[PDB]
């Protein structure tokens, strides 16, 4: 029941996380945007990412105070609802865009000639449409419920409680495996069928292939090595709290390893920006064209 | 086929040119005369332009 | 804010718009090619094969639908156009392909056809449009170098100081002599693509007479990976 | 407005230098060019770059002819050596655009060339 | 003898070349130098036409100033009331490749044609609620590259078969074939008063026509390639040609020479369209840069830029009031500046 | 162009009738087409209104649950629905086209009429004052309560002519412009709320009744309408 200091690690990373993602985000939707202009409808996805991962980065300051008092913010028994809510519901909206475009990359390499109707920029805004609306419908519980929970050890949390709820525990299994695992497995997936569909084209010289394979690669594994560690202590809480509740025994050992692995789980918006929309040289033109306008 | 160049060379030949002095002050008096009306040289006001 | 009668005619600019996009989903699905040759190049029976396996007097551009695969292809060649070719081609600046028929078994006009290959691909307007060449009649080809009359080596020098590629592939089972000579002949024109390309476009090359029945499952293949390419390219992946 | 007059009987082997006096444009900008027609339609022979540095040649010409651009003095003109019996009128192209590397110099009269020489060659 | 008619015709150009020489006394820069230079005009789009799948290559303004017919190689014209932005028709083509399009002055007709070698006719009011092909003319052996209506059954078409024409709508058969060029006419401009009409070709040289006696009057050199639009100056003693030289040119018929040239150093694309505005102090020239210049045709200095374009502007017209100027270009948009 | 339309005759009240509208010679699609009624001896009125494409419909204050109004584009015919047929619907209907973009002439057709018989606000009123009036001139007058000249530039008003045996026919669109096959003797003018139509050169052919109307916004009121004897 009791828990530790961390008042360093996600003290810094999250201050690092803003001040790399507030001027590169908003680069990165100024280039999505540009190519929705040119009847791009990757670009929508693109931007849709981009407003996922600004409007959680403008949640980290009410947190890192959270985390820089000792485990406790009094602002709002009724704000630690709309904003930390938001918090933990964009790792599983950017992830959603993050397949989107996988599958927009798979039917338009590995399926050309093909699917005309389903890579027009209408039906990339109701596929948007529709992730936001099944995103911010399946993570609603939280709204519900009470969340402002107070400890006699001192420190009150936002949303999060130990020993955590009957229903948290549900909540973060589904939240393991139907918003990482399977995204992943799409993304996973669609960038294998790219590279199958790649090592077979006649006009491409043995070099950017090994470009587009380092380049899916990464795209594919940062994702892993930045949601990983946190949803494996999640299952691990949501196995341990189902075996055992009373005996809140493995939380007191894992409590810092999982506030470190919650603040790790914030470097995919610094990472979407610069894979996705400054690391080639067709949207970095688009980019140094406004950083001189 | 010659001689129809020819032909059409003489025809183009014997024709009456003035001193560009003339054309020159032809073009810039036809320039400055229908000035006024010129709603690109001179911006009509933004309330008499229809696409405003 | 604005009249009965307006409002009216906003609906007819909305419904004019809508027709559009019906028409805008039609034009983005069949791909444009354009069909080019000289008079002995054999592309009235290529045009002509294609016609019928799949799908006006003084007419300046003929056209001709096929499909394979459920995909529309649309190809096009001038009829009574004027031997000078500078202005009428800037047209097809994005086609998907440009066919380049060309007879390889004549020795005499093959560098004609190579010079007009090379004004093709340096053309600043036909940069970005692959070109998928078929070099034509290619057993007239195979019956001149058997029968030995006429020496390529006299009209083409280097020839004598070339040897047959490793990667060639003669299926049939034929004289190393013509297949000697017809990769010279695709080297010749491989050369001109690959002097300047840039990557940008790519020049596919197949050996064809005009009687083959599979020059259209060729151009399908070569217009799927021209579109490919695109796609790679518009979606970042490189 | 554009004019290129060419200038320049040779018995077997022998040499002969084809000048081509050219006027009306900036001489310098353009990718010229050598059409030959023997009594036969038109045939390429020899090119060269705005600079002089890039040069083709036809096959049967090869070795034997050379192509070169005094751009100062405004003139292509080829060396011809061991003519062979070539007998044919011999025209200066100039391709239609500056600056570009392609060229479409053509029995329907294009209009950038000259009236030619002939250049006969029998014994 | 062939040499002797060869002599005559060069006796005849020197001829010619002296007296033209003779006639210039004085540089229309040496006379238009006391002038103040228009300044920089800044023109904004005041509307984008959105609609065309593919590239423009032709557009012509409405005598009311107001509408707008546009042709894509798309297959379409598209009337734009331009003022709203409203599309008021749009008419599908018989043959996708159009490369000219023409309104009549009268507004009941235009005119469309391109690769397929004809010029066809549509009747925009008809009793019928649609619009319709009233006449398909045929006859050039090259593709049309310029239409021009004189009346409601008169055309002028310019083709790459080296011919302008004259045509008679009511009975298709031409009535005036003009020829004398060497290489593809690509442009055509009437004149003011329809009784002369000059035409740019591929042979770098442009030639005043005479409507009713059917010969070529004039004839004018000094491009150094060949030439993509012509536009007379709104006197009619006057034409401006636009030619892959990167260069504009203002000849004039009564001079019979060249008056000023329209180039720069750093601009080295082909100039693809020339229109001049009401009082022919500005002239509007669309490259293939992507961007129409501005050229102040009395001194010839850079006077505005319209850059808007994502690929070369391939039309270019200014409206009969001289309210607007009207771009088409390849990427599939229309703009209206003001 | 030809407006065949049929389907009325003796209706009890309270009953429904629907009507129709057969349209050949014209792109029926690109039309939008009004219903105007007049009573046996009353000037027109205007009843529905549904445009191409079939996503405005506008209906009469008189009408306005009563009836419905649907077209068939394929099958290129109109209909209007009717229910609980009162004694003030006596009337004749009329089948009217209509097209709407720069330069236009609406209400430019009119059908022949059919014949229906029922046994035993905010809206721009416009009066024409004079009920009655070869080789004179004559200037039937008209006017209108709010000012019918819009910002655009346009007066939306409008000039049919009905012959003493036949359906009217428009002679003056918005005021000023002849409509296609009339003579060069008519035109019209006004300012805004008075508003006059001239003839310059009667004849025997220019003898009827002339009604005026106002397109600025529905409903569509036409007025008493002036007689010529």
């Amino acid at each position: 029941v009791d828990s530790r200091v961390d008042h360093l690690f996600p003290p810094s990373l999250y201050i690092f996380v803003i001040g790399v993602g507030l001027p590169t985000n908003c680069l990165a939707l100024w280039a999505a945007y540009r190519q929705v202009r040119q009847h791009n409808e990757l670009g929508v996805y693109l931007m849709n990412l981009s407003i996922a991962d600004l409007l959680y980065i403008c949640t980290l300051p009410l947190w890192v105070d959270y985390f820089l008092h000792h485990d406790n913010w009094i602002h709002g028994p009724g704000s630690c609802k709309l904003f930390g809510f938001i918090f933990y519901s964009n790792i599983y909206i950017s992830i959603a865009f993050l397949c989107c475009i996988s599958v927009d990359r798979y039917l338009a390499v590995a399926h050309p000639l093909r699917f005309a109707r389903l890579r027009r920029v209408k039906t990339a805004v109701a596929v948007s449409s529709v992730v936001w609306a099944t995103e911010l419908g399946a993570n609603s519980a939280p709204l519900f419920h009470d969340e402002l929970f107070r400890d006699r050890y001192n420190h009150t949390f936002c949303f999060e409680k130990f020993p955590m709820e009957r229903w948290v525990a549900w909540m973060n299994l589904y939240r393991v495996f139907v918003g990482f695992l399977f995204p992943w497995a799409l993304m996973l997936l669609c960038y294998r069928g790219i590279l199958r569909a790649v090592q077979s084209s006649v006009s491409t010289e043995r070099q950017e292939k090994v470009k587009i394979k380092r380049l899916a690669l990464s795209l594919i594994a940062i994702v892993l090595v930045c949601f990983a560690p946190y949803h494996a202590l999640l299952l691990s809480r949501s196995a341990v709290y189902l075996g055992r509740p009373w005996d809140c025994g493995f939380e007191e050992r894992v409590f810092s390893a999982y506030h470190s692995s919650l603040a790790f789980t914030s470097l995919n918006c610094v990472a979407d920006p610069i894979l996705y929309c400054l690391v080639n040289e067709g949207a970095r033109s688009d980019v140094a064209k406004a950083l001189h306008n | 086929q010659a001689r129809k160049l020819v032909e059409q060379l003489k025809m183009e030949a014997n024709i009456d040119r003035i001193k560009v002095s003339k054309a020159a002050a032809d073009l810039m008096a036809y320039c400055e005369a229908h000035a006024k009306e010129d709603p690109l040289l001179t911006p009509v006001p933004a309330s008499e332009n229809p696409f405003r | 804010t604005l009249s009965a009668e307006d409002k009216a005619a906003v609906e007819r600019s909305k419904m004019i718009e809508k027709q559009l996009q019906k028409d805008k989903q039609v034009y983005r699905a069949t791909h444009r090619l354009l069909l080019l040759g000289a008079d002995n190049s054999g592309k009235s029976t290529i045009v002509k094969q294609m016609r019928i396996y799949h799908v006006v007097k003084t007419s300046g551009i003929f056209e001709t639908k096929f499909q394979v695969d459920k995909v529309n292809f649309h190809m096009f060649d001038v009829g009574a156009q004027r031997d000078e070719r500078r202005k009428w081609i800037q047209c097809f600046n994005d086609v998907t392909a440009i066919i380049f028929v060309v007879d390889s078994s004549d020795y005499n006009r093959l560098q004609e056809a190579l010079n007009d290959f090379k004004s093709i691909w340096n053309n600043r307007w036909l940069r970005t449009i692959s070109v998928i060449l078929f070099l034509n009649k290619q057993d007239l080809l195979a019956e001149k170098v058997l029968a030995g009359k006429s020496k390529i080596e006299d009209y083409f020098p280097e020839f004598a100081r070339y040897t047959t590629p490793e990667d060639a592939t003669p299926e049939p089972g034929e004289d190393p002599r013509v297949t000697r000579a017809k990769y010279f002949i695709r080297d010749e024109f491989l050369r001109i693509s690959t002097a300047s390309g840039d990557g940008r476009h790519y020049c596919y090359p197949h050996f064809t007479c005009s009687v083959d029945t599979e020059n259209a499952r060729r151009i399908f293949n070569d217009c799927r990976d021209i579109i490919q390419r695109m796609h790679l390219r518009q979606y970042e992946l490189l | 407005q554009v004019q290129l007059q060419e200038s320049g009987l040779v018995q077997p082997g022998g040499s002969l230098r084809l000048s081509c006096a050219a006027s009306g444009f900036t001489f310098s900008n353009y990718k010229m060019n050598w059409v030959r027609q023997a009594p036969k339609g038109l045939e390429w022979v020899s090119d060269i770059s705005q600079s002089g540095a890039s040069i083709s040649y036809t096959g049967s010409v090869k070795g034997r002819f050379t192509i070169s651009r005094d751009n100062a003095k405004n003139t292509l003109y080829l060396q011809m050596n061991s003519l062979k019996p070539d007998t044919a009128v011999y025209y200066c192209a100039r391709c239609p655009a500056p600056f570009t590397r392609d060229c479409f110099d053509t029995s329907t009269t294009y209009a950038y060339r000259g009236q030619g020489t002939q250049v006969t060659v029998s014994s | 003898e062939l040499d002797q008619l060869r002599q005559e015709a060069e006796q005849l150009k020197n001829q010619i070349r002296d007296a033209r020489k003779a006639c210039a006394d004085a540089t229309l820069s040496q006379i238009t130098n006391n002038i103040d230079p228009v300044g920089r005009i800044q023109m904004r789009t005041r509307r984008t036409l959105r609609g065309h799948l593919a590239k423009i290559y032709a557009m012509h303004w409405g005598t009311d100033s107001r509408l707008l017919v546009s042709a894509s190689q798309d297959g379409k014209l598209i009337i734009w009331d331009s003022y709203t932005t409203n599309k008021v028709h749009a008419i599908p083509l018989r043959s996708s490749w159009v490369m000219t399009c023409a309104y009549a002055p009268s507004g009941n007709y235009v005119a469309c044609g391109g690769l397929d070698n004809i010029c066809s006719i549509y009747n925009l009011k008809t009793r019928e609620g649609n619009v319709r092909v009233s006449r398909e003319l045929a006859g050039h052996t090259g593709y049309l590259s310029c239409c021009r209506f004189l009346d409601d059954n008169q055309i002028v078409t310019s083709s790459g078969d080296t011919t302008c024409a004259l045509w008679d709508i009511e009975t298709g058969q031409q009535t005036t074939t003009f020829t004398g060029h060497t290489g593809d006419v690509m442009s055509l401009s009437l004149a003011p008063d329809t009784r002369l009409f000059v035409s740019g070709a591929c042979d770098a040289s442009a030639k005043l026509w005479d409507v009713r006696e059917g010969m070529c009057r004039q004839t004018f050199t000094g491009h150094e390639s060949d030439i993509n639009a012509i536009c007379f100056f709104p006197n009619g003693n006057a034409f401006a040609t636009g030619s892959d030289d990167a260069t504009c040119r203002l000849f004039d018929l009564r001079a019979d020479q060249e008056l000023m040239t329209y180039s720069h150093d750093n601009i080295i694309c082909g100039i693809t369209s020339v229109s001049f505005s009401k009082s022919g102090r500005l002239l509007l020239a669309g490259y293939d840069d992507f961007n129409c210049n501005v050229w102040d045709a009395l001194k010839a200095d850079r006077a505005g830029v319209l850059a808007g374009h994502d690929n070369r502007v391939s039309c270019l017209g200014v409206t009969d009031d001289g309210m607007a100027v009207a771009t088409g270009s390849w990427d599939s948009f229309l703009k209206i500046w003001n | 162009v030809q407006l065949v339309e049929s389907g009325g005759g003796l209706v009890q009240p309270g009953g429904s009738r629907k009507l129709s509208c057969s349209a050949s010679g014209f792109a029926f699609s690109s039309f939008g087409m009004h219903w105007v009624r007049q009573a046996p001896e009353k000037g027109l009125e205007w009843v529905a209104y549904i445009s191409s494409g079939s996503g405005t419909i506008y209906y009469a204050d008189t009408v306005k649950g009563r009836f419905t109004i649907s077209r068939d584009d394929p099958k290129n015919t109109l209909f209007l629905q009717m229910t609980s047929l009162r004694s003030e619907d006596t009337a004749m209907y009329y089948c009217v086209r209509s097209i709407y973009y720069y330069g236009s002439s609406p209400f430019d057709f009119w059908g022949q009429g059919t014949t229906l018989t029922v046994s035993a606000s905010a809206d721009i009123v416009m009066t024409q004052a004079t009920s009655s009036v070869p080789g004179e001139s004559v200037s039937i007058s008209c006017r209108s309560s709010k000012s019918l000249l819009h910002s655009n530039g346009n007066t939306y008003l409008y000039w049919f002519l009905q012959r003493p045996g036949q359906s009217p026919q428009l002679l003056i669109y918005r005021m000023s412009n002849l409509a296609s096959g009339v003579p060069d003797r008519f035109s019209g003018s006004g300012s805004g709320t008075a508003f006059t139509l001239t003839i310059s050169r009667l004849e025997a052919e220019d003898v009827g009744v002339y009604y005026c109307m106002q397109h600025l916004e529905y409903p569509l009121t036409f007025g008493a309408g002036t007689k010529l004897e």
